[PDB]
């Protein structure tokens, strides 16, 4: 009835993909083998979500796996759920883009993009009600940024009015590996602000920062962040999938947290997050949860919150508890926050409570901030555009496929006016 | 010889850190006639007396 | 699925392919006589023998004579082994136009039988020196040919870059500055090696008093394999040849990049070090590690690429890099505030018997394109100005069909390469 | 209700609090791991008092660890109870004190105090309603006579209307096993009468002397000492944590026993105490149990009772009893050693009678003393310090640390005034 | 983590060196190559190990000492022994001509060549160690190299590391048994930098330790092989605190403040008190209270001294192995007890104890039995004066003809820095006159 | 403790000897199961025992000097799940041996490197049966085997099913028999 398609472009995003579709099949009770091994009925009661009906009681996810290079799409299939998905929904191409916009957008992606809207579409049509579609992408490559961009577009204009979610790695400096990746960001910022209803903002360091400081892993590894992420991404949607004391599907959350059509850059979190030594002798309360959830620490993004004031907020929490400890704890957090949240709205918190908690989990809290600092990422990427820019440092690759200069000035111009309009709101 | 696969960087640690519930909270006896265990009766343990 | 093609041209470039083939038969396991990822190099015939991608191509057929009666006869394809009569005898004309035109037909036919027969081809290596007169001239002829014929196709060319000071031949200075034009116009990414510098590598890091040929061929074999295994072993952050190039090549003439492998340490000394990432990339940047006689601190890099093996964790290259930058004495442009590419992979290098090299755990090849370059072309262009002032030997080179007016067109060409490497150092 | 955070500073410090939590746990029924396993539902009653709660049936001790020495930590995580205590509540710094009370005082502990304070405020205000503090810690170290004396001047500053209780290990000629233990006994002892409602002075030659001749220990190890000490820790606050006849907390005893604001040093004690061969031959009665706390081999203090007359005393009973044996067994001893008792003072004993004994004890009573033979240990510390500070024989290692000749002299005369002070009621 | 930096300097100090890491591997259980088969020890007792050894990504463990001589002789038996896959290649450092039993060409001359590769080493060492507790020197005294070097090399420790404890073990020379003609020249002379830049000096005399073997351990003929392993036993039970969990520890820092009273009084004595030959050992109950006996016996003292003619300071008893405290307040009960045994009047309490967990290891080959329990005293006692006495006794002979001093006039050193050091020394001698006086 | 895959498809026994051979054909990337079992119970090992690191790893394994083997019990769940019950590393190596009366030996000996059982599927005569498939595989007695640090447990299972006790302890943290009959001491006591 709400069914969404998920697409997965590059390595960031597929890796990413494969450890949502683990945690989820972990949260479903779906066997690796896509048989149902759950044990309860409100599993199977909202499973046409995400996955798709085999017959043989299995269960093949509503997926579209796309990559210009087979090597990842290979490591996808021989991983522990690689037999999840089913193979006609697996679309490789020859070579990858070689971080190149250009390359992912214009030619590679271009003579690619029809067989992935062969499939997407096949998808689409054959759900009882569309809900929206989920990418995910990293905007520093070149596959992962161009690609999705375009097939962002071509979707946009095929399905008009259905929700478009992006969980987009952003580039940062702190960990940056690649030389060319804030072309690609800024050139991939142009379509998402204009052809998408809501951007996860996601970034390496946060989530580097994040497994060293709170879970205190001496070792991460991606693993672990796409762990992260994979929560994350549950955590969004969940009222979907299981009863809640209040529901809250994307399109709720998308009206209730985007002020302006274009402000739709959002901060994710998770509030259990608990180190090994910590996980015993730590009482987990809605309490603790809600300043987890807004701890500056505990974002996924690299901008800090108390350099901007929030525009709208959403805790999505799952478990069992009651809606007046969760309601006090909004207000005292809009309270004693005050400064950091903006003065023409009057509530911004937007509360959802899920009935179920997720696998191993007492309770739980997705946290999604749409806050001015979010400007902060597109200021150093803009900064290292314009510093390579002045210059024509790397341009006669992306020349070479056919895009022209005039480009780069539309992409940089227009992704400024993004960052003035978030900090329009803040004082 | 032949290329070599690797698991390290396949593990997660985070999907164990979630499930509080899979703890264990059990640490193994220190060996008596060790230095540590040889501390852990005296210093630490002690006789009855009623 | 990823094939390349390797083409081994004159004497350094043969015997560096020698040992470049011997490491890739170590690291998939294919014995010297071909029986048994490795679709990368070699081709699996019906009966199962692996054939390597390689042409071996030379007018003088002593040292493929020597390669046809030595272990590795049956590894390669007969007809890929492609000989002439007699050597250009370190003449870039009797190269090019003399006896070059023997055989650039047959090489040209075998290249295409070979590029054919694959599928998934990404790119060119090939394998030559400056300084000779087969390996300047016929290679400027060979790869011409190549990039009128493919055009699209990667050519990332290995070439062995005169000594400052060592050298073998009287007559390098004017083959060198020949083929300059050459290897500026026609490859993608030209990596130059010095013999100088990796006689000192040898001789301080790994405490060897006299190298032969046969070990700066193992580190180069082990810079190409460190280079193309992205290709062939699977690991986190993929570096692929395009990605390669598009990262590291800013401008179209600014495509000559350096070359190191930080950890080259002496096999009782490994055993008592620890060999972590950041000592490692600490080490790549030193002055005297780097594989050309050429300091990089008086440059200024412009684009560096890492490329990382064995056991390594992405939070500790990002932990590295940051040292680094933080280092005022390793200065990058400033156009370039994300200087560093960073390839990681899961297949350590492998250990040749008998080597110089120790088993470390972790291994990484920094490959920077830095301004400091110029300096050795300074020193071939004072040689060349010295050299033909007087003519010393040009009337060896118009007896054989080339024109008085290719010297100064090719020194134009090399002043104007330096005059950019100078102009795109300077900051904005 | 009446919630009380403990502290423990040094090795001696962190060794007698571990053995006092391993007895509380046993009085309470708290499984080493956490868990609460008792048998009645009295311990639960009033568990906050000494132990927080993680909500699964796992109740975490109020307690601060603090050593300069990293080892100590790790030796008190290893044992028995290691993982009784939260993580966080360990605080520790790079090396030992070296036995230098100018190292922990001045600059090794100053530096950790801070976070000492920190977590001990985090522990405080998270208290319904704090009490006050305990602290474990030997006189003669550098760790702990110094550090715990800055750290009871600071709380005493953040708190000073809560009670303050310290349980210091004095030094002993007898048993003496550090070289520079009188300097940082008479540096301590200045603060300990400044910042303390109630100072139980412990002496090892004197828990030596009693686990020879009462228990009868061939072979008394650390652990006997510091049993014999939390079974006073636990008989002091028994009515804090169950239901009695005649209820006295920590504030009554402090009523009861100080005439005057400095004379707050007593002497512990401990009623059941008898040998492995004697336990069926000796009556465990009231009686028994008061002539045996009265008498001078008892109690825990190098110092002989019978060379100073009592100021106040009080035995805190435990168990079913009578209150009209206590009431004249209390007589009794009031007038058969009526040369004992200060005369100005109509009524020396104030009795307590809690209505739960230690577990396998079917009553038990706990003596708190506040003779003048107190004067006796300062006269040995006093006379050892002053034939060291005649000819300044280790000065050099304390004023290496900012420390001066003239803070020994000051410390040296106020301790006498506090000898004279105990010396003025004899007769 | 508690570690600490060794430096074995000259021909005696590189071959108590070889003594003290057998002694340590044997500890450890690390073999002679760097490897340490137990695997479960790696994960268990991380402190422990850590504290004499380092650890590289192959699972080898690099011990962290710089053995340095001046000339190569020992170095290259090293390199050519049982543990030459031991030690770091860069850590054994040579020269190519020794000192020549001269204190100047140690010092100045032939010291200076690699007195920076020798620091360059060390920093390195220093540099991976995160926890460092401090440093052991082992050198002699009456050698070239062994005093001329280390004086040259303690004042750059100390100007460079500084706070860092600097615990030096020397061998002190024998008032008769001498093998040298020059070295109360040398000793004079290193006397200045083992006063100020040394924070606990330990003296140790051949002809003590011979006396010792041939009354304890019942040898006639002993070498330098059974000296190195007291001396190694005598420094493992000084740092068994740090690399082991004990009742009533005793670090660095708790030594020197208990142990040293004034600035200048830093030369304690030593004594292993459990030497016994395995003969003996089964006819001996080896008891709390007679090892302690045993400690203050002028017979067991490992210095040439009668520690009865002067007064006790401070003593530091490092028990180790099954001990309970009670005894050894019993112990010092009775040692207090004892009217021969005289301790200073301005020291009520001047034994400081320390008890460890650990026995003592016991090297196989060796003439030291197996005993439950060891104890080694440490003595700061103004008996050592005497030898001192001796030393400028002996020097005072040699200075008045200048029987030898053109030999270090001609390389560097002046003439009046033997007159120096003479006035220091015996300002040292004045000191330790002046500290024992009764007040 | 469980494990996502059907180990019956690929081991032949519910206890298999993986030797180093056997780790190198059974690669993570197409056989995930076994190194992610290897690896699960590596780390069940260290966090029992309390150890800082885990010394059990897949990857440690098969990069190390030296060959070892690994003995892994499972049983069947269901279609696609199996749960793990035991772990056991062993592997042959040289070792620097003293004997009582400070005898010195240098022989090769068989060392029990990692010897675990799940603490939730302790007792019920596990572990045996894996030392006595090993036992049984490569012709090894107890009496020419050493024990790395031997636990109390250890210890006392090797005394009630070997009833070989009061065991003398190595320099090298190793606890071997009294057995000693391998003869040629290399010095003598
Ligand atoms: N959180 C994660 N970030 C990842 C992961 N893999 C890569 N990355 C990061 O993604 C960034 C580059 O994105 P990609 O590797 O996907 C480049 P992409 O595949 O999109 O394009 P091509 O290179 O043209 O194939 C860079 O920050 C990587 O470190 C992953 O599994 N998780
Ligand atoms: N205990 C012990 N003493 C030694 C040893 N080797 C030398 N000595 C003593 O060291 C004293 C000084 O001589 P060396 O140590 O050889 O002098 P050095 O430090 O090597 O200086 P150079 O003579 O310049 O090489 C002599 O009086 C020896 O008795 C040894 O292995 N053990």
């Amino acid at each position: 009835m709400r069914e969404i398609v998920h697409i997965q472009a590059g390595q960031c995003g597929n890796q990413i993909g494969s450890k949502f579709w683990e945690v989820i099949s972990d949260e479903h009770g779906i066997d690796p083998s896509g048989q149902y091994v759950g044990d309860s009925d409100l599993q199977l009661e909202r499973i046409n979500v995400y996955y798709n009906e085999a017959g043989s009681n299995k269960y093949v996810p509503r997926a579209v796996l796309v990559d210009l290079e087979p090597g990842t799409m290979d490591s996808v299939r021989s991983g522990p759920f690689g037999q999840l998905f089913r193979p006609d929904n697996y679309v490789f191409g020859q070579s990858g883009a070689g971080n190149n916009w250009a390359k992912g957008h214009y030619t590679e992606g271009a003579e690619l993009v029809d067989n992935v809207l062969d499939v997407v579409r096949k998808e689409a049509e054959s759900t009882d009600c569309l809900q929206g579609f989920q990418l995910t992408h990293s905007l520093g490559g070149g596959t992962g940024s161009g690609m999705g961009t375009l097939l962002i577009s071509k979707i946009r204009e095929e399905y008009p009015d259905r929700i478009m979610n992006t969980f987009s790695v952003v580039p940062s400096p702190k960990v940056s590996d690649t030389v060319v990746e804030p072309y690609n960001a800024t050139l991939s910022v142009h379509q998402l602000v204009e052809n998408t209803d809501s951007t996860f903002c996601i970034d390496n360091e946060a989530l580097y920062d994040i497994c060293f400081r709170t879970l205190k892993l001496t070792t991460p590894t991606y693993g672990d962040l796409n762990h992260l992420v994979s929560a994350t991404m549950s955590g969004v949607t969940t009222c979907l999938r299981f009863p809640g004391q209040l529901n809250a599907d994307l399109r709720k959350l998308a009206v209730n947290m985007v002020p302006f059509p274009r402000l739709h850059f959002f901060m994710p979190g998770f509030a259990p997050l608990t180190s090994r030594s910590n996980q015993q002798y730590r009482a987990i309360t809605v309490p603790e949860l809600t300043q987890q959830c807004f701890d500056a620490k505990n974002m996924m993004a690299a901008c800090d919150p108390r350099h901007g004031r929030y525009l709208t907020a959403a805790a999505i929490f799952r478990g069992r508890m009651s809606m007046k400890e969760v309601d006090e704890q909004m207000l005292n957090i809009q309270n004693k926050n005050s400064s950091y949240f903006v003065d023409w709205i009057p509530n911004n918190v937007k509360t959802a409570v899920c009935d179920i908690p997720p696998r191993g989990l007492k309770m739980s809290a997705t946290f999604i901030g749409n806050s001015t600092a979010i400007q902060e990422l597109f200021k150093r990427i803009s900064e290292q555009f314009t510093a390579m820019f002045r210059r024509k440092a790397f341009l006669h690759w992306y020349t070479g496929e056919g895009m022209d200069e005039m480009e780069f000035t539309e992409a940089e111009s227009n992704m400024n006016d993004l960052v003035s309009e978030y900090q329009q709101y803040q004082e | 010889t032949s290329p070599i696969g690797r698991n390290r960087p396949r593990h997660d640690s985070v999907a164990d850190l979630m499930r509080q519930d899979m703890l264990a909270g059990v640490r193994a006896e220190v060996d008596p006639n060790s230095p540590t265990g040889l501390k852990n009766a005296r210093d630490f343990g002690h006789r009855r007396i009623w | 699925m990823r094939e390349v093609i390797s083409i081994h041209i004159g004497q350094a470039g043969v015997q560096i392919g020698n040992a470049c083939w011997e490491l890739y038969c170590l690291e998939h396991g294919i014995q010297p006589d071909g029986q048994m990822s490795f679709s990368t190099f070699f081709s699996e015939t019906g009966s199962g023998r692996h054939v390597p991608r390689a042409v071996m191509v030379d007018l003088e057929p002593t040292v493929i004579d020597e390669i046809r009666t030595g272990t590795y006869r049956s590894l390669f394809h007969p007809e890929q082994l492609i000989t002439g009569k007699e050597d250009a005898a370190n003449n870039y004309a009797r190269g090019h136009y003399t006896i070059g035109k023997e055989i650039i037909d047959l090489t040209l036919d075998r290249i295409r039988r070979l590029a054919d027969n694959c599928t998934g081809l990404q790119g060119f290596l090939v394998f030559h020196s400056f300084g000779g007169g087969t390996g300047s001239g016929f290679t400027s002829l060979l790869m011409e040919r190549l990039s009128v014929d493919y055009g699209k196709k990667a050519k990332l060319e290995f070439s062995i870059y005169p000594a400052p000071q060592v050298s073998t031949a009287v007559v390098e200075p004017y083959n060198s500055i020949l083929t300059t034009h050459t290897t500026l116009e026609h490859s993608d990414c030209s990596f130059m090696v010095d013999n100088e510098a990796i006689y000192d590598i040898c001789r301080r890091n790994l405490d060897i008093e006299r190298p032969s040929y046969t070990n700066l061929n193992r580190l180069i074999g082990q810079i190409v394999s460190s280079i193309t295994a992205s290709l062939r072993f699977d690991g986190a952050l993929n570096v692929d040849l395009t990605e390669f190039q598009t990262n590291l090549v800013p401008y179209p003439r600014i495509h000559f990049p350096l070359a190191t492998f930080s950890p080259v340490i002496s096999a009782e000394k490994a055993y008592h070090e620890q060999l972590s990432v950041a000592e490692i990339t600490n080490m790549c940047f030193e002055p005297h590690n780097q594989m050309v006689k050429c300091d990089p601190r008086h440059g200024k890099y412009m684009a560096v690429c890492l490329l990382f093996r064995g056991d390594v964790v992405p939070k500790d290259v990002n932990a590295a890099i940051a040292t680094i930058k933080t280092k005022r004495s390793i200065q990058f442009v400033d156009w370039c505030p994300t200087g560093f590419k960073v390839g990681i992979n899961y297949q350590p290098p492998t250990v040749v018997p008998g080597g110089d090299l120790a088993k470390v755990p972790r291994a990484v090849c920094m490959l920077s394109n830095t301004t400091a370059i110029a300096e050795a072309w300074a020193r071939l262009d004072h040689k060349f100005d010295l050299m033909y002032a007087k003519r010393a030997f040009v009337h060896w080179y118009v007896g054989e069909g080339m024109e008085e007016g290719e010297f100064s067109e090719a020194r134009e060409d090399l002043a104007a390469l330096e005059k950019d490497y100078e102009e795109v150092g300077v900051d904005s």
